[PDB]
């Protein structure tokens, strides 16, 4: 499994045409707000192909 | 007035667009700049 390309899991909304987001902020899943620490509905938004 | 910024968060966590004219130079540029809490630019 190749771990050097990446593509982003979860996003609130949906991209504008020829969008660039590459922020790594942890993906609140919850009304919990994550404070930089994954868990239970915070989990890291990007993912490797493998 | 010497320049712009735009952004969401303007603290060096997104991508922030920069235009700065110095007298005679318009530079632009779109790095991921870490601001102060007032930016400003002295003479
Ligand atoms: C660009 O950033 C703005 C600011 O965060 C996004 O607007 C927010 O979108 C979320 C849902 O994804 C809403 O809950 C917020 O209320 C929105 N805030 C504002 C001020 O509009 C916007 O969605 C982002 N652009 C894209 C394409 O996602
Ligand atoms: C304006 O700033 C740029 C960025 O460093 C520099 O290269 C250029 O010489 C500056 N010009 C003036 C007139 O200060």
């Amino acid at each position: 499994g190749n771990y050097n390309y990446l593509y982003r899991l979860f996003r609130k909304s949906n991209l504008k045409p020829f969008e660039r987001d590459i922020s790594t902020e942890i993906y609140q899943a919850g009304s919990t707000p994550c404070n930089g620490v994954e868990g239970f509905n915070c989990y890291f938004p990007l993912q490797s192909y493998g | 007035i010497r320049g712009w910024i735009f952004g969401t968060t303007l603290d060096s966590k997104t991508q922030s667009l920069l235009i700065v004219n110095n007298a005679t130079n318009v530079v632009i540029k779109v790095c991921e700049f870490q601001f102060c809490n007032d930016p400003f630019l002295g003479v």
